[PDB]
């Protein structure tokens, strides 16, 4: 069975690259800045510093993850004036020049579907517990500049983008070069650029419908949010636990008890709350490494996919990968993969070799295919009945040594 | 209603017991401190960085002498730069744009230029251009 | 309590048996696009060609190739029957739990 | 040196994809059916 | 109880590591043909089961 026709469609791929980096002051968490707190707390020696170093090391990774993933392009390119190349319409993927948002329309659809603790917005505020969330090194605007200078680069320079300096080429030129890489002749490209453009522009509007009408494609981004929510909420909720004292309030234990026992119960209050943080440090230390595993996916799915050609199956989506376009998102990367999908199959009949002039005639590539009227060489990706010559076949040995041949002629 | 609590369980607002004014109760202040340095082999001045705090309440309580820790030899130097991460004290905000040397937060990034410690806005990369036509490789 | 998994033992090998039954007839297009009928030596001649030996070598030698891995399949059945330490990494998953 | 003959062979590998999934009744593990345990369990909160 | 849950979250991060490498070899080396050296058996890969 060999397919005839084909239909390019585009598959979305979603993965997280960073998590919300935090920090904790211990004194404003452990007690609430009381003197009776700080008295007993210094007989443990240094324990806040070990918690300061771990939450810093988590906080360094989140920038380092997003830096490696995005900043692989060292030449920021001006987004081209024409955004309509060869009949293909990149206008919803490049940043649109009208609005001062410097985002695509599609990236705007990505923020609107996934969008306590002290944080400053430059309106600053601060909470009683010592919890705080710090802002990253790389703002949201700079990421969208890297995405824009990456889509603009391969809308112009093609596969040459990552070989060094990005080298200018026509768009339909390199689109044919990616058709060689999937084992399809580029006649299919050049002779069909109208309806390939009709399909390519159709699919991007179809994904646009999807991200507006339905949801849950970016649940892998919300999941990063929901684990920051629960770990910070559960850390709060163990303030009101007593750990065996008369109260969760340090001042009630202070007031109504003698220093023979008020010392003892707030000493329980301390080590009860040191282990609540030491819990919180560890579970933040684990899933930092689960994000760092998903970070080096997105680092390799941007080099080996967007800057080159994918050869591995279902890597960069189902079907024959052609090219792929990154988009940003809050704490994540949303990919768009341009895929080649064959269709319209026909039942034909094969022969491994043909017997002619008493000799053994092998196909040089592909197979000899007999449709019921004539023999010809064509490939399995696509039907194209190339007439058997002396050139597209080759000779080794004589007839009737390999098994199951067809007696035939070679021009 | 006596007083108010937040979305969490701490008290954040109170009706005044004599005159019924609805005050807000905020924390007093705190935060972390970074020290930014080019190294002992280059300099011995640094710019400290008071994280996640309004620069109004920073600069006052240093003049009004209410920080713990307290430094023996230390001056504001009239260089306090409000940024997203905090209140940078000691580095001159240049309005230039270089590659990032030492990270701070939200595109602000310290460095050491001709010499003193400078802070600025991070550059992403070189703005190149690729001319485009349909017939040229 | 140890909970029972969602995919039982029967449905696991039902995927695997359907998977090998696919690629005995469908070829390398079984993963790329749809499963497409192809005679089996045609798949082998292709996969010879993809590793840098032209399909001269299959067609001239369709029985030496048939004899060799039909031997080598049964040697695994000898080595799985008699000896050990070839499935240790599956048992150490069971031991560490 | 150029090889002239060849030999095909099957080699095996094995990878775990799963492990045993468990669950723990926190109530019955710590207390073990004493209610006076369970009264002092509640002041430790929703740790279970 | 808290210690046991931590030493399960590590090992479930070990399984999640290698189950991604099993879903990759099954995608590449079974449903396709690999060209990656000393990956999916040794020698020149033909097909796999
Ligand atoms: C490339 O693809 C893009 C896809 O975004 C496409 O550009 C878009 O085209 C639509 C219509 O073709 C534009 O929508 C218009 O926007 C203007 C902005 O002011 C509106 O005023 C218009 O609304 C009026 O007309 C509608 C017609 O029915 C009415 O329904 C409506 O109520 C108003 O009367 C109109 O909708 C859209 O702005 C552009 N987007 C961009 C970024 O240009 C473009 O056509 C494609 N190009 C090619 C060459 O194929
Ligand atoms: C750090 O703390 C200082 C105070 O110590 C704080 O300064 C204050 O900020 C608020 C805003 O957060 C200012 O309020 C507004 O400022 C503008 C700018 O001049 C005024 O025009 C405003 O007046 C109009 O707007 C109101 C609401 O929009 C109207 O209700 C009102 O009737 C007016 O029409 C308004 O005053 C405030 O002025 C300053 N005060 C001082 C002394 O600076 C600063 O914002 C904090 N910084 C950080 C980073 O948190
Ligand atoms: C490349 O390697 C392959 C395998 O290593 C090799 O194929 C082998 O070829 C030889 C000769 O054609 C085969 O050996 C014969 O096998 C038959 C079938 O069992 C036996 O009956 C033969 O026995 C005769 O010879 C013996 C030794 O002299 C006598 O003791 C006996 O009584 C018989 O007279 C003989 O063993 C061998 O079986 C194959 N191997 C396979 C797997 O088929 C091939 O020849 C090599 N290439 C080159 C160019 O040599
Ligand atoms: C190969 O596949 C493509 C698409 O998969 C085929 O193109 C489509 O062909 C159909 C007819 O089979 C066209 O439908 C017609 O459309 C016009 C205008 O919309 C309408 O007036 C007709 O009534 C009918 O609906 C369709 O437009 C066309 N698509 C495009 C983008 O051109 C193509 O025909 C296939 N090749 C062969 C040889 O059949
Ligand atoms: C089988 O393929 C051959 C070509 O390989 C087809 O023969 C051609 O038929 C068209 C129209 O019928 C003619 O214009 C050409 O001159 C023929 N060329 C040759 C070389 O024969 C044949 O039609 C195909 N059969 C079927 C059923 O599609
Ligand atoms: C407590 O006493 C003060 C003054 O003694 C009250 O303040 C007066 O409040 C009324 C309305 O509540 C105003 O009309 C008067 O103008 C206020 N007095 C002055 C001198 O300005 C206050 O209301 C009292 N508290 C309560 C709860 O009633
Ligand atoms: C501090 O930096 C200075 C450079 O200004 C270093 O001094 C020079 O080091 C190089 C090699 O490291 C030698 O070739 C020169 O002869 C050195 N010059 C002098 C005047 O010593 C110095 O070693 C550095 N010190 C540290 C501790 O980093
Ligand atoms: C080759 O084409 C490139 C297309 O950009 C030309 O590059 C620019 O040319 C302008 C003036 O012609 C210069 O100001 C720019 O600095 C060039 N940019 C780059 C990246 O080279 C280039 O001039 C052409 N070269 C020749 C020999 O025709
Ligand atoms: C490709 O772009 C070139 C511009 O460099 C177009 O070539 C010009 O076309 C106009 C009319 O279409 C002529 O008057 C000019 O003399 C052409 N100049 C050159 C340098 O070729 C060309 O039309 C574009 N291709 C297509 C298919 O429109
Ligand atoms: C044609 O191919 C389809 C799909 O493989 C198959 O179902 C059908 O039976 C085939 N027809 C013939 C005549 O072989
Ligand atoms: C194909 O199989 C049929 C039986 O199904 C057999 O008669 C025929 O000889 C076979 N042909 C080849 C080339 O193996
Ligand atoms: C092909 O036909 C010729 C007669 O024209 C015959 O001599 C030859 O043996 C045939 N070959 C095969 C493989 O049947």
């Amino acid at each position: 069975a060999i397919p005839t026709n084909f239909s390019i469609s585009i598959t979305t791929e979603v993965m997280p690259v960073s998590m919300a980096k935090t920090s904790v002051d211990c004194n404003m968490y452990i007690c609430g800045d009381s003197t009776e707190c700080a008295n007993l707390l210094l007989q443990y020696g240094s324990f806040c510093t070990q918690l300061n170093r771990a939450l810093s090391g988590i906080a360094a990774e989140q920038d380092r993850n997003t830096r490696e993933v995005f900043a692989q392009v060292k030449q920021m390119y001006k987004t081209p004036t024409l955004k309509y190349f060869g009949g293909f319409n990149f206008s919803q993927i490049l940043p649109d020049p009208l609005k001062p948002t410097k985002r695509s329309f599609i990236e705007d659809l990505l923020f609107n579907k996934v969008t306590q603790y002290g944080e400053c917005l430059l309106i600053c505020a601060q909470k009683f517990n010592g919890l705080t969330v710090l802002p990253p090194l790389l703002t949201d605007d700079m990421i969208a500049a890297y995405t824009a200078a990456l889509v603009s680069g391969t809308a112009t320079a093609g596969w040459t983008f990552g070989a060094g300096a990005a080298l200018q080429i026509p768009f339909a030129m390199q689109m044919a070069y990616r058709f060689n890489g999937i084992g399809v002749t580029q006649n299919v490209l050049y002779e069909n650029q109208k309806q390939i453009a009709n399909q390519f522009n159709k699919a991007i509007s179809q994904i646009q419908e999807s991200l507006t009408t339905t949801s849950t494609a970016l649940g892998k981004l919300q999941d990063v949010v929901n684990q920051n929510a629960q770990a910070l909420n559960t850390l709060v909720k163990q303030l009101s636990s007593n750990f065996g004292a008369i109260s969760s309030v340090l001042n009630d234990i202070l007031s109504r008890l003698d220093p023979p026992e008020a010392e003892v119960q707030i000493d329980r209050l301390i080590t009860g709350r040191l282990q609540s943080l030491q819990t919180y440090v560890t579970q933040q230390l684990i899933r930092a490494a689960e994000i760092r595993a998903s970070a080096n996916l997105a680092a390799t799915k941007m080099s080996e996919c967007v800057l080159g050609q994918s050869k591995r199956v279902d890597f960069c989506g189902k079907g024959y990968h052609l090219m792929s376009f990154p988009q940003a998102a809050p704490h994540g990367v949303v990919f768009l993969h341009v895929t080649y999908v064959p269709s319209q199959e026909r039942n034909f009949t094969t022969a491994p070799a043909i017997c002619h002039e008493g000799k053994a005639y092998f196909p040089r590539e592909g197979v000899f295919v007999f449709n019921g009227t004539s023999w010809f060489i064509t490939q399995r990706n696509f039907f194209s009945p190339q007439i058997i010559t002396t050139d597209n076949t080759f000779v080794s040995g004589n007839c009737d040594v390999v098994i199951g041949i067809i007696n035939n002629t070679v021009y | 209603q006596q007083f108010g609590r937040d979305v969490s369980d701490f008290t954040d607002s109170v009706r005044d017991p004599k005159t019924s004014e609805i005050l807000d109760i905020s924390p007093c202040a705190f935060g972390g401190v970074s020290v930014i340095t080019p190294g002992t082999n280059a300099s011995s001045e640094v710019a400290v960085l008071y994280q996640d705090v309004n620069c109004t309440d920073v600069s006052t309580a240093i003049h009004a002498d209410q920080l713990t820790p307290a430094w023996r030899i230390y001056s504001t130097g009239n260089n306090v730069f409000q940024t997203q991460a905090g209140c940078l004290i000691g580095a001159e905000h240049v309005d230039t744009s270089y590659e990032c040397d030492i990270p701070i937060g939200a595109g602000i990034c310290a460095s050491y230029h001709t010499k003193s410690i400078v802070a600025y806005t991070m550059s992403l990369g070189a703005d190149s251009s690729i001319a485009y036509s349909n017939n040229t490789i």
